[PDB]
Order: C-alpha cells, then structure tokens, then sequence
C-alpha cells in the first residue's frame, strides 16, 4: 500500500505508507493523497529521503551514515520537519 | 545517581569511532561529574583502560552532540572474558529530522545572529538550547 | 544488496527499493503495481540511456553505494500512449532561496 | 538475553541468608536458563565456588517469591580482592500488601481449591499467577 | 507531627502519621483535603493491619537491615487480601 | 531506639513510635496534640498497671523487639471526666469469620 | 459518538461512592455500548484501573436512577500526573421534587399495580417510565 | 423578604421568597400569600423543606443527603410537586 | 455552621436558618421582623422547654445534623398579650391518608 | 574563547576553600572543555600543581552553584617569584536573595517535584535553570 | 542616620537604615516616603529580607570569608516568591 | 567588633548595629532618634534581663558572633507611659504554613 504526498509547486511524491506514517501529523491528515500547501518539492522530496533513512538505520548495528542537507535548503527543512514532527 | 563505581577490576576497551564526527569521550566519575578525555579522529579505533562499573558516554568533540555506544547512550565496561578487551562500537543515531535540521543551521549560524533568522519563536530556542551533557544526564535521571 | 530509487517521470516521483540482483523488468513491474501501467508501456531510464528489461540494476549502475536511502538514484520512466512512446521528460525540483546573510 | 559469561576467572561468595524463607538459589546459566541451586535455611550461610561475570537470582524455595541480594534483584560475583569472599546478603523485600496477601493463602489453599474461596474472581487469578521465574525473565528482557 | 483518621466499617477510628500513611497513593488520593477517612467495606480487624503494613513499610523500605516477615494470621487473610485489592496497595 | 505503639482508647487507635529512652508523658503529649486533652487529664496504662509520667518506655516494658513496627505494642488510655477520671476501656476489633474449610 | 477511545494509554482511579445507593459502574466501550461492572456499597471507594479517555458514568444498581461523578453526568480518566490515581466523586444528583417521589413510589409499588393507584393518568405514564441508561445516552447525545 | 404559603388546612407556611422562587408554578402566582385549595399542611411542610434542601445543595461538593419521603406522604408530595414543577 | 429551623405557633410555621453560634434573642429577631412582634412578648421553646435569650442555639441543642435543611427542627413560639403570655400551642399538620394496599 | 594556554610551565597553587561548600575545582582544557578536579571540603586547604596560563573556576561540588576565587570568577596561576605558591581563594559570593532561596528550594525537592508546589509558574522554570558550567561560559563567550 | 519603615502583610513594623535598605533598587524605587507597605509579604519573610539588607552591604566586596545566609526551609517558598517578585 | 541586632517592642522591630564597646545608653540614643523617646524612658533587656545604661554590649552578651548581620540578636525594648514602665512584650512573627509533601 502506497501514499501520495502532494508538495506546494504540485509535485507528487509516491512513498510506502508505512514510511509516511513516520509523521504523526501525516497520520492524522490520512485519518491515500496528502496535500502540503507550504512544503515545496525541494523541501518534500529531502522529506522522503529521511522516511527511507531512518527506516532503514534505525536499531541497525551497521555504520550509520550522516543523513545529508544542503545548507541552502536547511532553513526550509528545518520548519517542515517541525511541522510533521519526525 | 548515574555514576562509575570504584571497582578497582581493570577492563580494557576498545573505543571504535564508527561516525563521521571527532568523537569526545566522557567518563562519569564516582561523584556523577562528566569528565572528557583525549578526542578520537573519525574512523579510528583505540584500545583504552577503564574499569568494570564504569561509566561512558560519547559526543561530538566540537558541537556536543549525543552519539551511540553498542546502539545506546550509555556504556559500562564489562569482565574480559579470555583477555579480549570489550567493545565500544560508537555510532551516529538516527537523529530526529529537526534535531538534524538545528545541527545543521548551527553550524552555519553564529547564535549571536539567531535572533535574526525568519522562523517561529519556537525555532529561535529550539536553535539555542545547545546539546548539553549537564542536561542529559539529568534528563535520562528523571 | 538493496538499493534505493526515485523513478520519475514529469512531476511523479515514486520512492521504491530493489535488489542489485533485481531486474530491470523486475522494477517495471513495481511501477505497474504503484501506476496501473503495464511494463510494455514503460521504459526504464539511467540519465539518457534506455535500460534493457534483462539487465540487473547494478549492471545499470544502481548499487547498493550510489542508490543510498539518504541519497537515493533517479531512474527515469516515459510512457506509452497506445502507438509511440513519449519523450522522456522529468520536471525538475522548485529552487531553494539565496542563502540568508546571517547564514552565508 | 540475561545470562552467565563463561569467564573461567573463580570468585568465591557467602551466601548469607537474612531471611526467614528457605532460599532457592538460581544461577543464570550461557544460554541464559534458570539452574536451580542446592537451598539454604533461613538465617544460615555458605562459602560457595563461583565465577566473574556469573548472574545469580533468589527466590523462596517453596513459593518462588522473589528475594533480595544487596539489596537489588541480580548478583554478579566479581573479582576478590585482597582475598576477601563477596558477601551475597539474601533478604526478603518489602512486598506489597496485596503480593504478601497472596503468598499467606497461596500458602494455605490448594490451587484446586483457590475458586472455591469466597473472594472476587479477579483474586482467583491473581492466586493462580504464581512466581515465576521464566516469566520474570521474559519480563525484565522486554524492558 | 500531622496525624489522619481511618475509620473502620464498624466505626473503630485509627489515627496514623500523616506521613505514613500517604506510603499508598490510594490513601494519598482519597485525602485530597479532608484529615478524615471512612471505609465502609474494611472492618477494623483488618484495617489495624492495613494500618501496622504502613509503619512496616515506613520502616524497612530501602533498608539494609535484616527485614522481618510482614505476619498474617490466616484468620484474616482473605479479608485482608480483599481490602489489599481494593485498595491496590 | 524505636518502638512502636497502639495507644487505645474506646473505638480509638492511635499508631505511634518512639524511642525507648522516651518518656510516659512525652507520650501523652503525642495524645495531646492528636485528641487536644491535657496531659493532666490522661492516664497511660500497660494492662492494668498505671504507668508513671516520669518513667522510659523501656522500663516500663516497652522494647524495640516486644514494640515492633509490624506488630505494635498496646498502651490503655483513659481520659478525666469533669471529676473523675474514668475507668480503662478498650472496645475489641471486629472478630473474623471461622476458618473456611479449604483453608483450614 | 459518546464512546470511550482505545488509548491504550493506563489511567488508574478511585471510584468513591459518597452515596447511600448501591452504585453500578457503566463503562461505554469503543463502540458506546454501556458495559456494567462490579458494583460498589455505599460509602466505599476503590482503586481501580482504567485507562486514558475511557467514559465512565454511573447509576444506582437497584432502580438505575441516575448519579453524578464529580458534579458532572460523565467521567473520563485523564493522566495520572504525579502518579497519583485520579479521583472519581461519585454523588447523588439533587433530584427534582417530581423524581424523588417517583423513586419513592417506584420502590414501593410493583409495575403491575402501578394503575391500581388513583393518580392523574399523566402520572401513571411518568412512573412506569423507569430510568433508562440507553435512553439517558440518546438524551446526553442530542446535547 | 417573605412570603406566605397557605394550605388547603389553613397552615400558613413563611418562606424566604426566594426559596419559594424555585417553582414556576410559585413564581406565576406571585406576579405577598398564596392559597393552595388543594394541598394539605402534612405536604406543603415538606415543600418547604425541599426548597431548603434544593437551595443548600445545588452546585455543592460536599456528600449529599437523600431527601426522605414517608411512604404514606408519597403520593400526595408527587402530585404537589408535579403541579409546583420543582 | 448553619442550623435550619421550623418557628411554630398554632398554624404559623416560619422556615428560617441561622448560625450555630447565634443567640435564642437573635432568633427572636428574626421573628419579629417577620410577624412585627418584639422580642420582649415573645417566647421561645425547645419542645416543652423554655430558652433563655442569651444561650446559643448549638447549646439549646440545635446542631448542623440535627437542625438539617431537608429535616428543620422545631422551635416553638408563644406571644404574650398584654399582660400575660399565652400558653404554648402549635396546632398539628393534617393527617395522611391510610397507606393504599398496593403500597403495604 | 575560553581556554588553557599550553604554557607548560610549571606554577604551584594553594586552593583554599574559605566557604561552608564542597567546592569542585574546575580546570578548562586546552580545547576549552571544562575538566573536573578532586573535590575540597569545607575549610580545607590543599597544594597543587598547575601551570602558568591554566584557567579555573570553581563550584559547589554537589549543586554547581558557582563561587569566586580571589573575588572573581576566573583563575589563572602566575610566576611563582622567590618559591611562593600562588593563592587561590575560594569564597561564597554575596548571592541574590532570589538565587540563594532557588537553591535552598533546590536542595529540598527532587526535580520531579518542582511543578507540585505552590509557588507562581514563572518559579518553575527558574528551579530547574540549575547552575551549568558550559552554559555559564557560553555567556561570557558573548562578552 | 535616616531610617524607613518596612510593613509586613501582617502589620509589623520594620525599620531599617535608609542605606541599607537602598541595596535593592527596588525599593528606592518604591520610595520615590519613608514608609512601604508589603500586604503580601507576612513578618517571618520580611524579617528575613532585613536581614538580607545587612548582610549584603556588610560582605560586598569583602576579602573576608562570607558566611552562608541562612534559609530555614519552612520559609523557603515563602521566601522564594517575595523574592521573586522584590527581584532582589 | 561589630555587633547587629534586631531591637523590639510589640510590633516594632529595629534592624540596627554597633561595637561590642558600645555602651547600652548610646543604645538608647539610637533608639531616641528613631523612636522619639528618651533614654530614661525606655528599658532595654537582653532576654528577661534589664541592661544597665553603662555596661557594654560585649559585658551583656553580644559578641560579633552571635549578633550577627544575617542572624541578629534579639534586644527588648520597653517604654514608659507617664509614670510607670510598661511590661516588656515582643509579638512574634508570623508563622509558616507547615512544610509541604513534596519537602518533607
Ligand atoms: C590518558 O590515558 C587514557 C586515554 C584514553 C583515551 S580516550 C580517547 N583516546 C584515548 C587513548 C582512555 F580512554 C583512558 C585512559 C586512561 C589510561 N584510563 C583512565 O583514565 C580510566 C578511565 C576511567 O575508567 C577512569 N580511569 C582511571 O584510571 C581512574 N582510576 C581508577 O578508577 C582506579 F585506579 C581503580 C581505582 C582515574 C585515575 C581516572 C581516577
Ligand atoms: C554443588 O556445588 C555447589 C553448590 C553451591 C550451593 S548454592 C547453595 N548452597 C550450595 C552448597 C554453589 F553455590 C556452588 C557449587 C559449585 C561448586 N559451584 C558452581 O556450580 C558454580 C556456580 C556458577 O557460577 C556456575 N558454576 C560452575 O561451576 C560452572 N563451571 C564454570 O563456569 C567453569 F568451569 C569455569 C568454566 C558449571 C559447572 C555450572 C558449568
Ligand atoms: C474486574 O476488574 C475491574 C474491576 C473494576 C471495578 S468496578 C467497581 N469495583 C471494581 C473492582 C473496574 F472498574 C475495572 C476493572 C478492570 C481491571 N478494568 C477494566 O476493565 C477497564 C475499564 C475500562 O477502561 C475498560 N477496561 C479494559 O481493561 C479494556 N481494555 C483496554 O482498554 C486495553 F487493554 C487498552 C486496550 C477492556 C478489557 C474492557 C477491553
Ligand atoms: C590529580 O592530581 C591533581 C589534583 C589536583 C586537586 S584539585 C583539588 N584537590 C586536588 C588534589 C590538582 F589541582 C592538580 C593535580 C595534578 C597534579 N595537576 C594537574 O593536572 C594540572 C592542573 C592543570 O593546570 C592542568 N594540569 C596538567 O598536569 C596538564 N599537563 C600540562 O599542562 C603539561 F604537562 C605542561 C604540559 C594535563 C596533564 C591535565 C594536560
């Protein structure tokens, strides 16, 4: 099962919907197609990025890798991870 | 309360810094003081002395960030079975997106300047409460 | 190995993992299950380069190292309506702000 | 999860039982299942042959209530300086009112006669729970 | 010291520390702010006991004395096991 | 050191430690503050015997191992009314039921 | 649409019946049908354990008239701050003249008889009316 | 102030007006004494007193008592408080 | 502590509260505020038993348990004419109807 | 900013502790971490080596409610001239009446404990700014 | 010397060196008289912020050893929040 | 040398200091400018004990170690209303609530 998560400039992002469920406040806006009218795609698609990577690492004994963000997109990131609280 | 006992039982260890970031090593002492040790250099590992009870926690050396021992916060040396030292895989965490976004506007923000960024309230705090040792250990207390 | 994918096509990004070992049609059949399309209508991108249905992803250079969850490989799509394929276009990402004084 | 590292470094402990109850005492074998020990009466003591790093619990010999040693759940002998033998203090804890309830009638009813006292039902459960400690051991893992 | 009143189902009153009797969070909670106490269901050949498990866990909590068994005369068990779960102490 | 006492007066219960070394009236301070009558107008009792304002605890029979926290000794209370002072009454505690059968 | 949430979240509370009724605990489950539990003497408290945004009303056990929990027709256990359990002040309402003598009569007269008393047939209709916890819910979920 | 409740016995019965104010049917009649042809003295009393206790006991938190009714008094208190609403 | 009191004479019967503490003459007060008679051709009883003006209602042994507001006692009055005082009547209630046989 | 010169030159200090406090001394390393030091109990004093250009402060060794040393904040050893030891003072400061009730308050009840008194909101938050040696020298960074 | 007066919450009368009592800007402030009324603050916490007065102007800047100042802690809270509120 | 101390009568209370050489008449005079009483008419005590205007502070008892500026000695004060003295009388301060749960 599969969600969409629409960004502010209309791009939709496809993630497993496990993943999404990360966000506590992208469960409750789901109780399949979620709408962010103030998250642009270079902030959403980073957003996605974190679901696969903390999936991933978390409770790993494998090397953990730094998780990346362009300095030009972190003031941004910072205010949409806020929001979705993961 | 969170504190090394003075066993007087040697154990040697092996510190590894599996992370990115120059990792500081912090030993509490019998009295509970967080007292830091000699920095290791990303990716390197060193075979140290400390004492079965002990108490261990690992951090940026430069930024104070919380980092992972055996995937927890704290480490105890334990008995040498056969003489092989035990040990201490230091790791990354998986931090929160936001804590992660704050590491990052810091390093690249002097806090004098914080005041002057465009974000919530919230966020001008959440930017200059620091990492502190102090305050995690008596936040892991309560 | 896993490796970690975005396969766009305009402004549709779909996050999705596969093994090295996984196909080319292997991953065409998990875009007809997330977009109803069947693998005959889809083509598999690598930058310019069409991908052979018979090909591993890591011969197409998708490895467990350059398809990263944090940092995962583009594989483009292009569809088919009914006779001819379309042009593979993938809009691009919205641009970040000039970086703030206090900031640069 | 919880068990004994097969060390081979001795480590010689009293058992010193500080309790009223008969002790049962439980070593935490490699693969991290409960052997049961040869029992002590109460108030007596014994020099036993141990080892570093074995983990070690106690329990009434005949109800498996839960013990004390030094004052916490778990012993692990350490190293004997200066020759001196680690002291394993056994005492009882303070239970709950209704925990002690259960042992004193646990202690005077059959379990097929527990439902055939006039209580509310949810105490016939409650009687049937007995102490275990494989149970506790899951317990404490899940932690 | 601040002392509280117990009172038993058959009107027997028990009067403990204050700060003895706030070892149960039932007592605790059921204080607040009243000094005084009524358990209708309790009758006073158990909750004397009730009251003697207070000064019993006063005293040898965290304690590295030897501590003595907590006695229940089998009598008493069952009615005391009731007002236990009733209470949750 | 320690002792610990019912001091028993009618329905009246009043749980209590002290030390051995204390004193009778002392303990009728603690009766004081509890009950607001003066220590002139109470009297303490250890089974029949009146006990004497000026003697220990321990003198007058009361240990830390006859008083025990878990098992506390009794002291009779008797109060003066207007005149005289009444006789030594202590009301019983409820009895329990017989031993059921399965416990027995 | 009044049903209790599954937290999962505990809640641990006193009921204190500071009634002279026999008071039956209603609990509404997830699906808001009332569950009965055990009832409790007049007079008496208990710790018992719930869990947080549970609904809770209460009722006489005899006559199902209504009752109040802390002035108030429902109760919802909220978070045990500072561990201490949560107390639920279980009262009687201040019943309406008119009810009161309904209760009355009621406790007097079987439903047989109740025409066999020479009263407005208004009143006959208002008695055999009994307190009706489903029909109090429909009452309470208007509002 | 107070007002003058009468009987249908010819008890007079002098509440404060506004206890009596907690009927309607009360209030109705008073917009100094009231007459009440079918009422007896052995049920206005307990009118009385149940303005009394409605008026000590409304929004209180401490216990509160039953209100007793004498089974020989029920039916005529019903009917009275039927008529007075309250 | 408030006290709630039926004052009767003949088949006069004032619903009234007051303290406690409060005087015998200051219920006399009340009633002369009400029915316009002083204190001085009034007197006051408890059952068969004179008051005297000075002595508090709690002593006269009207208490917030027994003087209870779904439950007054009964303060009986007697006026004096002139020169004399009237004995003291207080004209009963009318009686209830036999219990119906359904409610027996 | 604030950090040891690697002088390596050595200076003897006289740490005397002239305050009812176990006083912590605290050494700031070469990389300006804060490096605790063997406690001092009240009254006492004690000869150490240290060296020229080293800084110190100094704090309740239980609380880290900061003192002075020669009425200041900061120490550093100088030149030992003609074989005298250095002296370092150490003094309660004169606190704020609202400081020293926060720590009174402090020493009395358990962190967990603070939001259950009854004392204004905005005291909370000032009980729990417990005195912090990395947070004090960030402050002075600011300077 | 010029005095003040100093009133608790509870009617006692304190009065203390004008100089001594201009440790707090507070109360300079709060007497731009020589009178102040404290109705929140009773005589077992007013009592104690005299005291406060004298120690500080005794012990500032002082090389001698300072002495601790005594906080029962019956009066700590009590204390706490006058002092809160004098910020002082 | 420096001695301070809390001069008191009723609910007056003088914070003040002096020299343990200070004589207990120049005392008075700190009290005269204060108070507006002279030295004859007021009675100084140390506890119960009368303090004769020539003796020291330091003969009577106040030393600077126990008359001390964050805990002052105590000095009663006692003024003459026309032609006899009033009796020394010291209204304490308040008291404190008892210590809460989470103190104790
Ligand atoms: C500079 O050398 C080291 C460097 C490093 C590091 S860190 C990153 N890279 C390297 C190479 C290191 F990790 C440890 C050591 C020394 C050898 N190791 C200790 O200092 C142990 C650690 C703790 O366990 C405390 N400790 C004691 O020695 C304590 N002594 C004792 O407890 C007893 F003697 C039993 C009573 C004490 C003296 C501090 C009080
Ligand atoms: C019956 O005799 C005993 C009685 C008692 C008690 S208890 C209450 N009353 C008595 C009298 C007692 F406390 C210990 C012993 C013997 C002497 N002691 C052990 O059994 C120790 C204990 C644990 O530490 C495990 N253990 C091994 O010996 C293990 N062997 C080893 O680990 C090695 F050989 C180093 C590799 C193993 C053989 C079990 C695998
Ligand atoms: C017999 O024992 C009791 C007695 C009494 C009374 S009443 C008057 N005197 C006594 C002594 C009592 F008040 C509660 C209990 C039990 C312990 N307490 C519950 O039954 C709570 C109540 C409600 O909150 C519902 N409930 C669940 O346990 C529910 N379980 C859950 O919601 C979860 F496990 C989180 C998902 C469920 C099992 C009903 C589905
Ligand atoms: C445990 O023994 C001590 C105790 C105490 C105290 S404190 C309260 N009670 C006691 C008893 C004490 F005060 C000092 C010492 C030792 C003897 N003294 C130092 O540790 C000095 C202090 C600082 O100045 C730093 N330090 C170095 O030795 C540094 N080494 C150097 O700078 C060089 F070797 C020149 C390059 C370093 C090794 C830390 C990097």
């Amino acid at each position: 099962m599969y969600v969409k998560l629409i960004s502010s400039d209309g791009h939709e992002f496809i993630v497993k919907r496990e993943h999404a469920l990360t966000s506590g406040t992208i469960k409750a806006m789901l109780s399949n197609e979620v709408n962010f009218r103030e998250i642009p795609s270079h902030v959403l698609s980073k957003v996605c990025m974190y679901f696969t990577y903390k999936v991933r690492y978390t409770n790993s004994s494998t090397e953990i890798p730094e998780f990346p963000i362009a300095p030009e997109i972190a003031l941004e990131l910072l205010m949409a991870a806020n929001f979705l609280d993961c | 309360v969170l504190r090394s006992v003075n066993s007087r039982e040697p154990s040697q260890v092996i510190f590894c810094n599996r992370s990115p970031r120059v990792v500081l090593p912090v030993w509490l002492n019998f009295d509970g003081e967080p007292q830091p040790y000699p920095t290791l250099p990303p990716g390197t590992g060193r075979r140290i002395h400390s004492y079965r009870g002990h108490l261990w926690l690992f951090r940026d050396a430069g930024t104070h960030d919380g980092l992972l021992v055996n995937q927890t916060e704290l480490f105890v040396p334990s008995l040498n079975v056969d003489g092989q030292p035990i040990f201490a895989n230091i790791t990354l965490p998986v931090y929160t997106l936001k804590e992660r976004c704050l590491q990052v506007v810091r390093s690249l923000v002097k806090p004098e300047n914080y005041r002057r960024l465009d974000i919530v309230r919230s966020l001008y705090e959440d930017l200059e409460d620091h990492p502190n040792v102090q305050k995690d250990l008596e936040r892991l207390t309560q | 190995m896993d490796v970690f994918l975005m396969i766009r096509r305009h402004k549709t990004t779909i996050f999705t993992d596969a093994k090295e070992s996984s196909t080319v049609f292997e991953l065409k059949r998990i875009v007809e299950g997330i977009l109803k399309r069947p693998p005959d209508e889809q083509r598999l991108y690598k930058d310019d380069q069409l991908l052979d249905d018979g090909k591993t992803l890591g011969e197409c250079g998708f490895t467990s190292q350059t398809a990263r969850p944090q940092a995962p490989a583009t594989v483009g799509l292009a569809f088919r309506a009914d006779d001819t394929f379309e042009a593979l276009c993938i809009e691009p990402f919205s641009s970040p702000p000039e970086l703030p004084d206090v900031m640069k």
